[PDB]
């Protein structure tokens, strides 16, 4: 009986403010308990052994790499690092639910997605060292990864800027009849940025095949969520934009996989956004765990044991150390590369600046650390 | 020289560029606030009916979203032509332009880019626009390596420069002088053609002084050249810069080596304005040829006023007086 | 039993996405029907006759002013105008519920708030004409009003920028122990901007005494709300930020007053934000009506009639025309005033620019429209 | 001359300024991301425990909100000291700074203002910060009438300039060179003192050439002056600009009239950089005194690189070589 274009609603004849439900919020979806036991048989994805072992080995290999590169940072061998501790389950559980060619936008804390997609150890290292093997040409801070082959858009420091971008790539995919979905990861702190409000609204009104994947680890650097928002986390925001939303246990690789798998299926079929808020806890910020929960599961199915755990711990340390040795011995790229790719074609005036550097180094090069730069 | 032409005003020339782009590039889409019905300056009239609602469409009212979304379309390789409704309102998107679009190719080692993005926006004074309908923000963007900024002076120039921006493999901001949208028409080819970026145009040869401007202010300096000839017997070389970055240093310096005197004019405020970059560069390259200090005749260092507009703008009398003093230096 | 810091919730053992309720949204609060009849006696505010007559006269005087200045714009006597048609009830109903000294931030379409606060007709006109009586010194586009005496912050064109500002003024008021509330008006289109997400979240986490008042008229220029958002308007967004929220019939001056009155009481007592979404329809954008509904109400109480309506229509036209004649005959401010207030003190370099203009006008002044500028 | 001093590094001097401000101005509050526990560069250590959670507090992660909120506090007359965690991240707030804060007093006819707002933010290169931990955005803000932009070179200068910004009746951006936060300490008065805005400081008199810089780059040009004296027998006048806008035109021009030669240096990219404004202004005012073209030795026109930082920055060898050529012109 109300006729207003802005909303579809009835009249009410008494004044009643709508109260938020924060104390009893959106419940947390969980598939396996802390002992790795399946709680509800109808929800078990019954992933095959080789796939569940890949989830496990990807998480642990990431953890092995993290320990070594974190030490490398402490010694000043690389200028920065930040670990994935506690996030390994959200990474690998969601990546396993995607198509290989689904495009990923991330925030900075999803090396496990690249790991699941078989990104070489040499290439994680090359970016952290800024060596000649880095396809990023040593230009970004360490732990800024990207891979065009594996459909993983280069990560950038400014928080949340990837969120409206991811929506545009999803709109483009829709037009291309891609049958592809975009996933976009961000933390609960980044969800406070204006660009998150932009991306969430655009994806709904432009009907885009996108999964918004918020990792809520309770902290943004020193800021607890009590200072970050006052509604019921990020999941409760989704319905206000018209977005189907769910909250999952981010320490449960199966809950993450199931929610991501179903979000992907429906996003691609229906051209509509889905929001998944995965609850974790930031175990490490920069320079009841998903791995142990999955280990307990494996040890039930009879698919892992102490002998295997020992051998894999050895093999993964050896692979990480081989990559690390190679990364440290590679030279850095030619200093000329600081000038290319600013535009596709270097402007004549930028070429002039390049030439001026080359002249400068001719005369003053003894003063520059040219030892381990290429050419 | 370019096939059949019609008289077009500058809004019509922008529609013509956009129509030609849609026709020949099936990936291209146009989006922004109120573009579906044809836009608040009529630049997108007819395009949605012609090309489809999926290709010419309205966004929510959120400039940071508009640019971020356009970047995302371009990351997939599709041509993204975003509109910002007035250049005064581009600032919410400044972080997506400067920290994201401009740095996208460099920071990925060319694994990803957003070269197929163009942002177009009405620009410059309009008689009564006051603080937020009048701005010319080009100097803010000029200090950002990785983007191109382009400003036409006429309908013919607009269509040819806009087609070049849309086709250029770098994110481009195309500023359309709004006070020219319904001003005098001129003949514009119906089919596509391009005018090169980073190329100034000498529109009148002269031997005593070089005058440089862009957008509407080109017409002001053309009139100043006439006043100078008639009143002072002074020969002015009149140059339209066209591309603010990367700019055509060689055309400007070659002219100043010849004349020995340079006056640059723009509606934007003096301090930090783009005349500051042209003057300091010409000074470095043409020092020994300079007969008089390089003059900058610009808006005052204030916000852009409503009732005082006629007193604020660097009009032909302000430019002429500056020129007179420079000739007499 | 979940222990995550980011949310307070139970576990759930089955995958269920949370669906938005858009088809049956938040209902629309209404006090009087289209015939001006009170629907629910317990909700009638029983405002006294003099106050209800002030609501009516403020709305109609605004409407009289609007018709004349809209004509003035069509003739090119002023450079721009935009009317308040259909919004008069939201303006006056909310302003009547505020304290005189509550601070107002607005969007551009709330001249009725100033009208209710007895802003002189001469001063609305002075701003539209940019004449010497304008305390804004003729610097802004017409229909950009401000009044420090009446606690109405100068309106600016960029949409939604006032929303986080209003929250900061409310935080400051809280500290000052003001017992004052801030109200901040914006349209449903402006609510798509990033600054709206900023203001709504900050007001909740910083516990600010602020009323967010969204006018939802179904359109933002040419854009219908179907292209603006896909959730249940703006009211449904409030709970996601932890904000108490309500939707009202914006054509019903009593529903608007009651919701604003109760939001103000609770915001100031509890230091918490309130969101009111008033549903209207944009009757006019720039260069079942609230007035007729209130007229029907008056005509019931026996408090108005045709004789009174005629006399008031006459008196209000005369007052508007007196102000209009005066506004047109005033000179514009001295051109010197384009340079002051850029900083509190004019920088020596800016003074030099002022002096250069004064010299210029000495020589070239015949070329400038100096006729009706002061000095 | 200013009472008891202690050795303070630049972060400690900022804490000292902020503590003095809180103590003497009961309206003042400090807010931003992670300021409560003391900040990611320790600039707010101890202040919340000392002054209260209502006065030193964390905001949500939203720069446009931080600035908008700070504007709102200042509209009520209360002192608002907002932090942006790295200057690279100020761009989301560009529209609130340029369209709102800078224009607030002008557009209301002085009915309202936000003069009691200061935005402080770490700034400049740090060895390995790459694209988003290294930026020096001052030229973007220099083209905005209505804001002041201030950059100190040392702990003493920082505390005195920050107190002046906090007390100035105009919205001010105070950029703190982060590579100096834990560098050498110097003696800093414990009690409040002020250094004037829009005033350059000649820190070494000289007669052959004027060198101008700000922030860390002041120490680079001081070393260049030493290299010039020792290697070339050249006397350099070394000037710290301190305030980018409104800048001290008179101090710079008076020096260039004396020496006849000017070299300006900054870490920001060359094109559209603030050296462009200084050079073109000095050229206009000192034309007849100029013995050689004014030199600008700046970062290259690229984003700021990680591994290539040592090759990107306008270091003492780059400045010295430029100076050598200028002396020989
Ligand atoms: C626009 C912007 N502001 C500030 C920062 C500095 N910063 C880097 S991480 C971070 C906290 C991010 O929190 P969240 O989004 O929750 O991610 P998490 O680190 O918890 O995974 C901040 C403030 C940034 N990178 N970008
Ligand atoms: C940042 C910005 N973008 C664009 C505009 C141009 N504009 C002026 S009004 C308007 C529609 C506003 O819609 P809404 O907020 O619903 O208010 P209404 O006009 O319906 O009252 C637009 C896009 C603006 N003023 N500011
Ligand atoms: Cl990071
Ligand atoms: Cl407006
Ligand atoms: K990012
Ligand atoms: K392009
Ligand atoms: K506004
Ligand atoms: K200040
Ligand atoms: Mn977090
Ligand atoms: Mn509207």
């Amino acid at each position: 009986k109300p006729q207003f274009p802005g909303a579809s609603a009835e009249f009410i004849d008494k004044l009643e403010f709508i109260q938020p439900n924060v104390i009893s919020g959106i419940p947390i979806y969980r598939v396996m308990d802390r002992q790795g036991q399946i709680i509800n048989p109808s929800e078990d994805p019954h992933l095959p052994k080789e796939k569940v072992l890949k989830l496990y080995k990807s998480m642990t290999l990431l953890n092995t790499m993290d320990r070594i590169l974190y030490e490398s940072q402490r010694q000043g061998r690389i200028s920065f690092y930040m670990t994935n501790y506690g996030e390994e389950g959200t990474h690998v559980g969601s990546a396993a639910a995607l198509d290989n060619t689904d495009l990923v936008f991330g925030a900075a804390r999803e090396a496990g997605v690249l790991m699941y997609r078989d990104y070489p150890l040499e290439l994680f290292m090359a970016q952290c060292y800024g060596n000649i093997s880095d396809l990023g040409k040593g230009r970004q801070m360490p732990v800024h990864y990207g891979c065009k082959e594996r459909h993983f858009v280069t990560i950038s420091s400014p928080l949340a800027t990837q969120i409206p971008q991811a929506v545009g790539a999803a709109y483009a995919a829709k037009r291309a009849n891609a049958n592809r979905v975009v996933i976009c990861y961000f933390g609960e702190g980044a969800a406070s940025e204006g660009d998150a409000h932009a991306g969430f609204n655009f994806a709904a009104t432009l009907e885009c095949p996108i999964i918004f994947f918020c990792r809520n680890n309770g902290y943004a650097i020193s800021t607890p969520t009590s200072e970050q928002y006052r509604g019921d986390g990020i999941a409760a925001r989704g319905p206000g934009y018209g977005i189907m939303s769910i909250r999952v246990d981010g320490n449960d690789v199966f809950a993450v996989y199931n929610a991501t798998k179903e979000a992907r299926r429906r996003a691609v079929a229906e051209n509509q956004p889905f929001l998944i808020e995965a609850m974790t806890y930031r175990i490490g910020h920069s320079t009841d765990h998903p791995i142990s929960r999955l280990r307990h599961y494996l040890l039930s199915q009879g698919w892992w044991d102490e002998e295997q755990e020992k051998a894999w711990r050895k093999q993964s340390r050896r692979k990480v150390m081989e990559a690390f040795e190679q990364a440290e011995r590679k030279p850095k790229p030619n200093p000329n590369l600081l000038f290319s790719d600013v535009y596709q074609e270097m402007p004549a005036q930028l070429r002039k600046q390049q030439e001026s550097l080359a002249r400068h180094l001719q005369t003053y090069g003894e003063h520059y650390p040219l030892d381990h730069f290429d050419k | 020289e370019y096939g059949q032409t019609q008289k077009m005003n500058l809004f019509q020339s922008v529609t013509s560029a956009l129509d030609n782009s849609l026709a020949k590039d099936p990936t291209a889409v146009i989006f922004g606030e109120d573009v579906a019905f044809g836009g608040v300056f009529r630049c997108t009239v007819g395009l949605r009916d012609k090309y489809g609602k999926d290709r010419v469409f309205n966004t929510p009212l959120c400039e940071q979203g508009i640019v971020g979304f356009g970047i995302g379309i371009a990351v997939t390789g599709a041509t993204a032509i975003a509109e910002i409704q007035f250049a005064d309102y581009i600032f919410p998107a400044f972080d997506q332009i400067v920290n994201e679009a401009a740095k996208y190719r460099y920071r990925s080692g060319d694994l990803f880019n957003c070269g197929s993005l163009t942002i177009r926006s009405p620009w410059g004074c309009v008689g009564h626009g006051a603080l937020y309908h009048s701005q010319s923000p080009e100097a803010f963007f000029a200090h950002c390596p990785g983007i191109k900024v382009v400003i036409p002076r006429s309908p013919f120039q607009a269509k040819g420069l806009l087609l070049s921006c849309i086709e250029d493999k770098n994110p481009c901001i195309f500023f359309e002088p709004k006070i020219l949208y319904r001003a005098a028409a001129e003949e514009v080819p119906i089919e596509p053609y391009n005018i090169p970026l980073s190329q100034a145009e000498v529109i009148q040869e002269g031997s005593d002084v070089t005058l440089v401007a862009w957008g509407t202010q080109v017409h002001v300096i053309r009139e100043v050249a006439s006043m100078a000839k008639e009143k002072l017997g002074v020969s002015c070389e009149v140059i339209d810069l066209r591309t603010i970055i990367p700019w055509d240093v060689d055309t400007i310096c070659k002219s100043v080596i010849k004349t020995g005197r340079l006056l640059i004019s723009h509606e934007a405020p003096l301090t930090g304005g783009f005349a500051s970059e042209i003057s300091s560069t010409v000074q470095e390259e043409c020092f020994l040829n300079l007969e008089a200090p390089i003059s900058r005749v610009c808006g005052y260092d204030t916000p852009f006023p409503h009732i005082f507009e006629p007193f604020y703008i660097p009009d032909k009398w302000k430019c002429y007086d500056a020129l007179r003093k420079m000739i007499n230096y």
